[PDB]
């Protein structure tokens, strides 16, 4: 088609990407996030964003969804910081928590100015990485999780 | 304060309440008058009484072309089906890419001025499909009564060098079938009897994996035929119609149309992305709307995007059973956060800037 007079000829530009940082900076979980180096952890509660304390890092409820931020120190800088931000859906969560914890990872990888590199996390397929951020013994899975936020219509 | 989530179909709304996990209204996008030349019905009741109307589809291949009748399709939504006030709800709309700019200025200048929203957005519908599908990351085929379209995703970000988009889907698809059906010495001409034609395509058509071996056995004997009965009574019987009428979707030229098929254009806007993205484009095809509901699409598309791409490339389509809602579905996850709603419009913005604030708003 001709793009520049279509409804997409803004997609792509700065001016996006600039109307979606503002918008992720009303999100109170994500401030003080990424500062230094290590694993955070927030999981999907009725469309908000829960923080999970860290002595429950790696348990993870089959029921839900959580996003889980890596900080690390690249190659290039051992000073600086960079991200890999996974999003884990368990094998029982309800979609309105996938689907928020899908939109929730790009507006925190907003929050870090594009920085993150996402990886979506299914249960039983999560990747190498995902693998590797919990100690021998870390990661496991539990039963349950907290109730979808959908309302159902009958 | 609740969102209204309003996804209007070339062919049906679908309406109703963020958070809820379904839309509470869904009913055809056509007004009818009197076929003789109340003034006109709505919906479901002009669907009801259409043996004495005519029926017209304000939205044609995505874009309103009637603003006088859309309007009453909108009123009728928020007054008669979910019964709203809708100066009290902001309000989500949604649209095809590759629209004309202007169709969504308009939408904004109704819904404010008309409706008195006090907030609104318009989304993109594939968008809210892979959001749907909990991803970030994928291809959406999304096909409605009007277009086609194929949006590749990554991170979140939909890429407009590579989406595409075709002016066929479920409504030329009834036109072919009607068509086709004069064949067996059925006459189905008129908008009723096209809305007769569009219930059998939903009920008895499928795509067939092998199109050619198909023809054959439909030849061979009866085994694929089957019955329909119509209103008044009669019935009829349909057999290769049933596979030939979803086979333009892969070969546009039986409806006269040079354009690739809807396997050849997902591969096209693949090949479209950066080369590092394709293999999880091509593990992440996800198809949304109604006119992908025919059984056997998705083995079908399986197998022609396998023959399009390299040898060893994983291929997945992912065909929820929902699709028909995802797009709806989509929006009212997103529109229940108040980061995503921090990004509408407000009455007050739209009082200030006008329409052309839609542009600077809605991603
Ligand atoms: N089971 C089915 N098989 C084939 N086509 C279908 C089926 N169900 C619905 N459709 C077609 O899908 C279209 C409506 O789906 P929808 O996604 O609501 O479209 P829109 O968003 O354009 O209104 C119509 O063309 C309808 O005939
Ligand atoms: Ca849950
Ligand atoms: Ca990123
Ligand atoms: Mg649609």
């Amino acid at each position: 088609y001709n793009i520049a007079d279509s409804n997409i000829a803004n997609l792509g530009t700065e001016l996006e990407k600039k109307v979606k940082l503002e918008a992720s900076q009303h999100e109170d979980a994500w401030k003080g996030a990424g500062k230094q180096v290590g694993v955070e952890i927030w999981r999907i509660q009725q469309f908000k964003v829960v923080p999970v304390p860290k002595k429950h890092h790696g348990s993870f409820y089959t029921g839900d969804s959580y996003i889980v931020l890596s900080t690390y120190h690249p190659k290039t800088n051992p000073d600086k910081l960079a991200y890999d931000v996974h999003f884990w859906l368990g094998a029982f969560t309800t979609q309105d928590e996938a689907g928020t914890a899908a939109y929730k990872t790009v507006e925190l990888d907003d929050y870090l100015g594009g920085l993150p590199v996402q990886y979506r996390e299914v249960q039983g397929y999560e990747s190498e990485r995902f693998l590797s951020l919990f100690p021998k013994g870390g990661l496991r899975i539990l039963d349950g999780g907290v109730e979808t936020g959908f309302h159902h219509v009958e | 304060t609740t969102a209204l989530v309003c996804d209007n179909g070339s062919g049906l709304v679908k309406a109703g309440f963020a958070g809820d996990d379904a839309p509470r209204a869904v009913f055809p996008s056509i007004v009818g008058r009197p076929r003789h030349q109340k003034d006109s019905y709505v919906g479901d009741e002009a669907q009801s009484k259409r043996g004495i109307l005519t029926l017209k589809y304000p939205i044609e291949h995505g874009i309103i072309t009637n603003w006088d009748d859309m309007e009453k399709i909108w009123h009728h939504t928020f007054y008669n089906e979910l019964r709203v006030a809708p100066e009290e709800h902001p309000t989500l709309l949604t649209e095809a890419p590759l629209n004309p700019k202007a169709n969504r200025e308009k939408m904004t200048q109704i819904m404010f001025e008309t409706f008195n929203v006090p907030a609104m957005y318009v989304a993109i519908q594939a968008v809210l499909s892979l959001y749907a599908s909990g991803r970030t990351t994928g291809i959406v085929l999304d096909s409605g009564d009007g277009v086609t379209h194929n949006v590749p995703i990554y991170e979140g970000y939909a890429l407009p060098h590579a989406i595409m988009r075709l002016d066929l889907a479920g409504r030329d698809l009834t036109d072919y079938l009607m068509k086709i059906l004069t064949e067996r010495g059925y006459s189905f001409v008129t908008t009723a009897e096209r809305e007769i034609v569009r219930d059998i395509k939903e009920k008895l058509c499928y795509v067939a994996l092998d199109f050619e071996n198909e023809m054959a056995t439909a030849a061979s004997s009866s085994s694929l035929e089957k019955s329909y009965e119509l209103p008044d009574g009669q019935v009829i019987t349909i057999g290769n119609e049933r596979f030939r009428c979803p086979e333009t979707l892969f070969q546009p030229s039986f409806i006269g149309m040079e354009s690739a098929g809807i396997h050849e254009t997902t591969y096209n806007s693949i090949m479209k992305c950066d080369i590092d993205i394709r293999k999880d484009l091509y593990a992440n095809n996800v198809l949304s709307g109604g006119t992908t509901m025919y059984p056997g699409i998705a083995d079908r598309m399986q197998k022609e995007i396998t023959a399009l791409a390299p040898s060893t490339m994983k291929i997945k389509i992912i065909a929820p059973p929902e699709r028909k809602y995802s797009v709806w579905i989509g929006g009212s996850i997103l529109a229940s956060l108040s980061t995503f709603q921090q990004m509408w419009i407000s009455k007050q913005e739209y009082d200030e800037a006008g329409p052309s604030i839609v542009h600077r708003k809605c991603f």
